[PDB]
């Protein structure tokens, strides 16, 4: 069951709501009030998907969808098989996700660590809700947000893109993309750093932090250091969303163009034209 | 006829499909999940009792051992045996596998939940050529504070319940990272010094906050074996200390926040 | 840089698959009062006396008119095409039969031109039909317009900068560039698929796997088609003041049933169309007009989706004028 | 709060450190200086850096194909210096546009395209022979040069292998801002829906998975910066209570854990697939799969929705249609 070093760190205690009563292990898995809603909101979710699937053409993984309403319907109850199946899964994910989330920083306070991990993990839970909830809230009808399938959802992301022509003009895209690919990039140069320290093989010996430091030194004249490769990671991971989010939001309720007509605010100054 | 066809309805891109998730669970369960056993491992159970020969499981899931040839001597091997030796004074609130121990004596001394360290080696983190790395200004000399930053040295140490609970008097400086890591400060009314790590302190002009403890509490603070280095055990005992504080140094901080 | 909300959406495909119109409700508006400057029809006449080819000299398209019928039809043809300048602008004050006037002789083969477009593509303009108005909105020179080279403004009616002047090379990846709705593409689509038949805009393999034949090297088509096809649709969405959605479903752009919408069909049709009136009503009039309307190749001005759209999925928001003149077609 | 983690409170200033490499110690130029802002949330030390054969190598390479690419653009607005500046996201060096196959293109139509491409990847190949050596000399692993060989590889698969392995230049990417962002849609409209190509799938989960380990490895560290986490080296070799925390916060999250070793692993593993999956989309592209929607289609992968508006028949294929 238990880690060698594992036992003196679970002891009880750094819960958020219950106390006692849900202060405990399975297995591995910490519970808490957390795991509990948690547990409640997949078990739903699952029965949901399972259901509506049912109902649905084929049982194929690929190709099973549960799209969200027509249009018309806006922001009201759909009936189950034509968006309401679609409206209560969404609201099991965000129980589930949010309950994952506080579930996290239950097991923060246990360790008496930092609360950074929920804390990051907020980014895509709000990423989520920009796409089913806060855009299709400005727009005015819940069958703006994307449908729940494997294939089906880049259907979705396909045609949104293409409704401003060429989506890879929006300029909250091009921000999320360069952080998409830098933090892509970073992870593997900080990752390889640290694996070329510990690891010079041919059982030659372990190297040092100032080693780390003047490898990116000689190699781009600049170490940002330990610490602050952590902090820099975060910060390009959250960045994809965080930016990202804008030019999403952008996109239908404060431009209806396509997104290389938007450039025009450069490529039209008078002083040029 | 078809570039990329084969006999019968099958194409080289669907092989090359079978042959990448191949590759990928390879690497992740024989190879990565592996590498994560490196620590920790072999499990514990309530009394693993069977000591004549080992259990199937528990010898796939580990990898063949690695040897680090460490850079000021020595060599660690991974993974091994690694048992917790020392007392650990908690119970057990329940008989239940999974329930939580409760501390039985002051949690903070004793070194339990979120005041326990790793048994790490008693020996001084070194620098890449040999000196002793976590070191205070006294000793480090060639090393200042920046021109723009607070000097803390003089700066009274507030703790959480408001009470002045001593003076600054060092800073300890990483030699080789050029990055400050403990203060060190004299405990008002006992005639001793304690670091703290800079995570547990607020830097302010007039004061430095720390909300992990309150001021009584600074007194039991971990001493070290010299003044003027550090063991890597002890900054795991003197860093525990402090986290402890988060959830122990009131009963109130252990109960539900809400 | 941004347009307030809310925007107007609508659906073209399935629930789920983000396809329909996007559009700001005060562009339509304006879009909507622009077109409706379209003037009214004429009030009808009754049918008296002999056809018009016993009565005038020089009458070869509308010969089977009346006379009162056909002066409506003189002064529809006038209010719709040059009501600023008049009945003169095509004729000698003292001689209704003289074809000494460039524009007597050219509207005589856009009467052809317009009766044309009413009875063998139908398959496009459908009950709507068009008018001289559908085109030229009151002004002799249509205000959208393509050479065989782009030119800036899209609307002629505005006045060029030094740098949208057609000789001014260093403007050229802009004039473009505004012609595919701001996009790099480096291709010009009017010249490659609009003004004649030659080039086929389909691109995308109908086989999932490359048949061996056309696969490797020489046999292939470059990548340049996909790019100019690409620009082609860029040019099209945006002179009709929509998006791809509105007739494909990017799922897959080559594929038509439930991939694509009746507008798509609609829109083949409009292509091969414009192609007819281009190749043969339109650019053979070089001969007949100025140099001062010839761009800088000889080439008269010529039809693009724009030149009826104008930015609106239906020219003129669908406004007819068929049944008030049926000597514009459709003939039996 | 931990203020540490997000700036350094109190920067510390001492002399610089050099390490010895087993060669060109002497080669490294410049004059260390500090920056007080850069070090709030990073190292302060800007400077000095090595700079050998192959860096120099690097530079010359890179800077005549940067130089064939610019002196193109500016032909491209007739040497206008102003229009330059406006037009600049839109200029580009194009790959021919004719079908010459294999053929070396004349350089107005796509010589100059590859020239530049050749220039370039002497310089990535430098620079890769930098960022290895560099390791070897300070006595390293090469895990880094392994990582970006693999993005090097990619380059080298969309630039000049996919066009060989078809037999055009013409499916190259172009140089230019938006030049090769519009060679993007070109390239999946022409091949059938990139979302329908599977290593596409793999590299974007992979891309999203660097997302997902990074932002929670970061935030694991800063999380345990207060026990020493940041020192990462000897929690490896000397496992310490940061992360034996770090270790049993994932435990008791997601059921299993890592080493502080092995989530570097992870990483680096994680990043590498991200190249080497879009390589073999891009090797598999047109060589092999012409059209990747009717590929999934003709494995039962593609789903298929109801018709809203009426389906609509090709009207190239009624009978007495045009051409
Ligand atoms: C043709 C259409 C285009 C398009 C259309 C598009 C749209 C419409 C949108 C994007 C967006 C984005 N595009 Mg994109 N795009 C991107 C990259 C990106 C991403 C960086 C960015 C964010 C995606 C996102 O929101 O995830 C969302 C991820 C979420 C919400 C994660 C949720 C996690 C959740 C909390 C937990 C879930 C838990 C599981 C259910 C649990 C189960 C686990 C198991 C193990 C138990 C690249 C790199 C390219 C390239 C190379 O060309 C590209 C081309 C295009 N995009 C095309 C041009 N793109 C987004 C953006 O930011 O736009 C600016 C966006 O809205
Ligand atoms: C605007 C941008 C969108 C986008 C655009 C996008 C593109 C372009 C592509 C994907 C792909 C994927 N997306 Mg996706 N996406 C997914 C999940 C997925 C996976 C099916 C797949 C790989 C993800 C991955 O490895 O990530 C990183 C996480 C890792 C590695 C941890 C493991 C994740 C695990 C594989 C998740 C599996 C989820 C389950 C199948 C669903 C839950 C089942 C329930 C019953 C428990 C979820 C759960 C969500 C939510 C909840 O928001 C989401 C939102 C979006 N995606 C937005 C709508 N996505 C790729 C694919 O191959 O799809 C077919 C792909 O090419
Ligand atoms: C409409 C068109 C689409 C498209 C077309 C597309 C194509 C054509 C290709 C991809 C590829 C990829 N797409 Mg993608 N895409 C992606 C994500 C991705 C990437 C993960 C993946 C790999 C590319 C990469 O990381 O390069 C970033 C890294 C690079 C480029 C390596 C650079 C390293 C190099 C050594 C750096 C050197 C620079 C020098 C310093 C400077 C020198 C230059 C000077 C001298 C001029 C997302 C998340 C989405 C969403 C959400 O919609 C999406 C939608 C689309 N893509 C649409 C379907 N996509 C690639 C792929 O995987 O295909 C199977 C690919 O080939
Ligand atoms: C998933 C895997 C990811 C990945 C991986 C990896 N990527 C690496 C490594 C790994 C492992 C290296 O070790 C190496 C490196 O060195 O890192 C520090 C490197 C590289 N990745 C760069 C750019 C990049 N990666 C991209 C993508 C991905 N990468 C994918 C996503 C993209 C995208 C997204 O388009 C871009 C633009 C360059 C910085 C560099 C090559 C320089 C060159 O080839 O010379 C080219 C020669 C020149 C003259 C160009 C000069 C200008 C550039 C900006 C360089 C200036 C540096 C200079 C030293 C500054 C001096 C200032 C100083 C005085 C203060
Ligand atoms: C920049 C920010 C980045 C980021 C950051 C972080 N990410 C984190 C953390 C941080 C910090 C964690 O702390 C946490 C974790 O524990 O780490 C292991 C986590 C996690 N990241 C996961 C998925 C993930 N991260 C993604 C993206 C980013 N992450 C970006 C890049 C993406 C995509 C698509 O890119 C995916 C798929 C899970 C594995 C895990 C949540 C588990 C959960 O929530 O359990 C609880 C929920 C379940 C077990 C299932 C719920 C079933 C519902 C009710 C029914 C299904 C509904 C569903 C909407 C249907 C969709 C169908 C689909 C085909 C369309
Ligand atoms: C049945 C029942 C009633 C149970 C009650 C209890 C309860 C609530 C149980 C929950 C059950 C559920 C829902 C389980 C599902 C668990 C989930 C969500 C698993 C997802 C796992 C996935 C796919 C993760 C993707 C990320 C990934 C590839 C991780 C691999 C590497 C790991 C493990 C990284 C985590 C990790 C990081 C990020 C470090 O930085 C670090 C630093 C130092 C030491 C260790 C670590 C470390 O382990
Ligand atoms: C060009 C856009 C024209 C304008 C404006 C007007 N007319 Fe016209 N007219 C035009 C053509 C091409 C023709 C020949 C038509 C044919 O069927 O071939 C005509 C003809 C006439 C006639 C018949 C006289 C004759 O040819 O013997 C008359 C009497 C006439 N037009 C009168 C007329 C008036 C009164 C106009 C202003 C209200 C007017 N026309 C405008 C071309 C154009
Ligand atoms: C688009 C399909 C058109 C329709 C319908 C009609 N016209 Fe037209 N016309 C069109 C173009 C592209 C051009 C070339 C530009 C030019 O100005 O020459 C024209 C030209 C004319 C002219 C000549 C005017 C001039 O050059 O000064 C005339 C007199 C004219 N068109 C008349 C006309 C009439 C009477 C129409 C309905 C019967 C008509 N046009 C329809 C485009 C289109
Ligand atoms: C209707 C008014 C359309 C809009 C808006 C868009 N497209 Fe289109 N497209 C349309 C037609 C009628 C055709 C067939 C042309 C023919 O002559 O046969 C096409 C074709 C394409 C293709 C080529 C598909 C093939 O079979 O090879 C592509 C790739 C394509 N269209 C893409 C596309 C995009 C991206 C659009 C938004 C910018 C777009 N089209 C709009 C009709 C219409
Ligand atoms: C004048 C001769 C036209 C030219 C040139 C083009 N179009 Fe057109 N279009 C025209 C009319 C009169 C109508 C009828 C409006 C109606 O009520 O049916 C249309 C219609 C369309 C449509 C259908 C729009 C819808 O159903 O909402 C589409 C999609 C369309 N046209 C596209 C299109 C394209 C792509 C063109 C260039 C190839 C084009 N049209 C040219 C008149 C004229
Ligand atoms: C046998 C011989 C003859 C043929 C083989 C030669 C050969 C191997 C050719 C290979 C060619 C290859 C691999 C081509 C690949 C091209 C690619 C992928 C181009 C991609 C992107 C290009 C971009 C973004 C170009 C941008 C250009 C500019 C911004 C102008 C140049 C100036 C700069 C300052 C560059 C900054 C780039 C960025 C960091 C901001
Ligand atoms: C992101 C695209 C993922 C598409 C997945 C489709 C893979 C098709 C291969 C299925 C395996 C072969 N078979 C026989 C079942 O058809
Ligand atoms: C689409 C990209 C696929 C990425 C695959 C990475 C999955 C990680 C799986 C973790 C498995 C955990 N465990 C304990 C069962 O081994
Ligand atoms: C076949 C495709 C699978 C995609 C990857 C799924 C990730 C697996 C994680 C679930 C295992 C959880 N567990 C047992 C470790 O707790
Ligand atoms: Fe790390």
């Amino acid at each position: 069951a238990l880690l060698s070093f594992e036992r003196k760190y679970r002891v009880r205690g750094g819960t958020l709501i219950g106390g006692d009563l849900f202060d405990f292990w399975v297995g591995p898995y910490f519970v808490g009030f957390f795991g509990v809603s948690a547990i409640f909101f997949i078990f739903l979710g699952v029965s949901l998907i399972g259901y509506a699937a049912s109902q649905g053409p084929t049982w194929d993984p690929f190709a099973i969808s549960i799209n969200p309403p027509d249009l018309k319907y806006g922001l009201g109850a759909a009936p189950l098989l034509e968006g309401g199946f679609w409206q209560a899964i969404t609201v099991c994910a965000l129980g589930a996700f949010i309950s994952w989330m506080l579930r996290e920083v239950e097991i923060s306070r246990k360790l008496g660590i930092g609360w950074h991990v929920p804390l990051a993990f907020c980014v895509p839970i709000f990423m989520f809700c920009v796409l089913q909830v806060f855009r299709p809230l400005l727009l005015g009808s819940w069958g703006h947000a994307f449908p729940y399938g494997i294939l089906s959802h880049l259907d979705w992301v396909n045609n949104f893109g293409y409704q401003y022509l060429n989506w890879h003009y929006n300029p909250g895209h091009m921000s999320s993309v360069s952080f998409l690919f830098v933090n892509a990039m970073a992870l593997g140069l900080h990752g390889g750093l640290i694996l070329s320290v510990a690891n010079p093989g041919d059982g030659d010996k372990v190297k040092t932090a100032e080693h780390e430091n003047q490898y990116f030194r000689d190699v781009v004249g600049y170490s940002i250091g330990a610490l602050s490769i952590h902090r820099l990671g975060l910060f390009l991971a959250s960045n994809i969303f965080l930016t990202g989010a804008f030019g999403t939001i952008a996109s239908g309720p404060f431009w209806t163009r396509g997104w290389p007509e938007w450039w025009g605010w450069w490529l039209d100054i008078p002083f040029w034209s | 006829m078809y570039h990329g066809a084969l006999a019968q309805h099958l194409d080289i891109a669907q092989l090359v499909w079978y042959a990448q998730w191949l590759v990928i669970w390879t690497v992740v369960l024989l190879y990565l999940r592996r590498e994560d056993r490196r620590e920790g491992y072999p499990l514990v159970e309530p009394l693993g009792l069977v000591k004549l020969a080992p259990e199937d499981g528990q010898v796939y899931e580990l990898p063949y051992p690695k040897t680090f040839v460490l850079p000021h001597g020595g060599t660690v091997t991974v993974p091994r045996r690694r048992p917790e030796t020392r007392e650990l004074k908690l119970a057990q609130t329940d008989g239940f596998e999974g329930a939580p121990l409760q501390p039985t004596g002051n949690p903070l001394v004793d070194a339990v939940g979120p005041a326990s360290y790793a048994e790490r080696a008693e020996v001084v983190d070194a620098t890449v050529d040999g000196k002793a790395k976590i070191v205070p200004l006294r000793v480090a000399t060639d090393f200042s504070i920046a021109e723009g930053d607070v000097d803390p040295r003089g700066l009274p140490v507030v703790a959480a319940d408001g009470v002045e609970a001593g003076t600054v008097t060092d800073l300890w400086v990483d030699r080789s990272e050029h990055y400050f890591r403990y203060l060190e400060l004299s405990v008002a009314g006992s005639a001793r010094t304690a670091l703290i790590p800079l995570g547990f302190c607020d830097v302010k002009k007039d004061k430095i906050v720390v909300t992990s403890i309150l001021s009584e509490q600074f007194a039991n603070v971990p001493r070290l074996q010299s003044r003027d280095q550090i063991t890597l055990r002890e900054e795991d005992k003197v860093s525990a200390y402090y986290a402890g504080g988060l959830l122990y140094a009131t009963p109130e901080r252990a109960e539900s926040l809400l | 840089c941004f347009e307030p909300p809310p925007a107007t959406t609508t659906q073209t495909g399935f629930r789920g698959l983000s396809m329909g119109e996007v559009l700001h409700p005060a562009t339509v508006k304006a879009k909507k009062e622009r077109d409706a400057q379209y003037p009214p029809a004429l009030a009808a006449v009754k049918a008296e006396g002999p056809p018009v080819s016993q009565v005038y000299k020089n009458v070869k398209v509308l010969g089977n008119l009346t006379e009162a019928e056909f002066l409506r039809t003189m002064t529809a043809i006038t209010e719709w095409v040059s009501p600023q300048e008049g009945c003169t602008y095509c004729h000698d004050e003292n001689n209704l039969a003289s074809e000494a006037k460039y524009p007597y002789v050219v509207a005589r083969r856009m009467l052809e031109m317009t009766r044309a477009i009413n009875t063998n593509w139908t398959q496009h303009v459908a009950q709507t039909g068009v008018t001289c108005y559908t085109c030229h909105r009151g002004t002799p020179l249509p205000p959208y317009v393509r050479y065989l080279e782009p030119t800036l403004p899209l609307n002629n009616r505005e006045t060029p900068t030094h740098v949208e002047r057609v000789e001014t090379r260093s403007g050229y990846v802009v004039r473009l560039a505004k012609y595919t709705a701001y996009s790099a593409l480096n291709y010009d689509p009017f010249t490659m698929f609009l003004a004649n038949d030659k080039r086929q805009v389909r691109v995308v393999p109908q086989t999932a796997l490359p048949l061996v034949g056309v696969s490797r090297g020489k046999e292939r088509r470059p990548l340049s088609d996909a790019y100019a096809t690409f620009a082609l649709m860029m040019s099209i969405s945006d002179s009709l003041g929509t998006n791809c959605t509105f007739c494909h479903n990017a799922q897959t752009f080559e594929s038509w049933g439930k991939k694509s919408t009746p507008q798509r069909a609609i829109a083949w049709w409009g292509i091969r169309m414009v192609r007819d009136l281009n190749m043969n009503y339109l650019a053979p009039l070089n001969a007949s007009l100025p140099a001062s309307r010839l761009g800088r190749q000889g080439e008269a001005p010529q039809a693009d989706c724009r030149t009826c759209h104008q930015g609106v999925t239906k020219p003129l928001f669908g406004a007819s004028r068929l049944k008030d003149y049926p000597e514009l077609g459709p003939i039996k | 709060a931990d203020y540490q983690t997000i700036y350094t409170q109190i920067q510390a200033r001492g002399p610089h450190i050099t390490v010895s490499g087993e060669w060109g110690d002497n080669d490294r130029v410049g004059k260390p200086f500090y920056s007080y802002w850069l070090g709030k949330i990073g190292d302060a030390q800007i400077g000095p850096i090595y700079l050998g054969a192959s860096g120099i190598a690097a530079f010359a390479f890179g800077s005549t194909a940067i130089l064939i690419i610019l002196f193109n653009m500016a032909a491209e607005v007739h040497f206008d210096p102003l229009q330059f500046f406006r037009q600049f996201f839109w200029l580009g060096l194009y790959p021919p546009k004719a079908q010459y196959g294999m053929g070396i293109p004349p350089l107005h139509d796509g010589g100059w395209w590859l020239m530049a491409g050749l220039f370039m990847t002497l310089s990535l190949g430098s620079w890769w022979i930098r960022v290895y050596s560099r390791a070897r000399a300070l006595g390293l692993g090469t895990h880094i040069a392994w990582n970006f060989a693999a993005a090097i590889f990619f380059v080298l698969c969309i630039g000049c292998i996919h066009p060989t392995l078809v037999g055009s230049w013409s499916e190259g990417v172009p140089f230019g801002i938006w030049p090769h962002i519009d060679w993007l849609t070109a390239f999946s409209i022409r091949y059938g829906n990139f979302y329908y190509c599977p290593w596409h799938g793999f590299s974007i989960g992979f891309a999203y998975g660097c997302g997902l380990l990074f932002a929670a490895h970061g935030a694991t560290i800063l999380a345990v910066a207060r026990f020493g986490g940041d020192r990462e080296i000897e929690q490896i070799t000397d496992r310490g209570t940061a992360v034996e925390r770090a270790a049993l916060f994932w435990r008791w999250t997601i059921g299993f854990n890592a080493t502080i070793e092995s989530v570097h692993r992870w990483g680096w593993f994680f990043s590498l697939m991200v190249m080497v999956s879009a390589s073999v989309g891009i090797l598999l592209t047109g060589t092999f799969v012409d059209n990747w929607y009717l590929w999934c289609v003709k494995h039962g992968a593609a789903p298929d929705y109801p018709a809203y508006l009426p389906a609509t028949p090709d009207p190239a294929s009624l009978p007495g249609a045009p051409k």
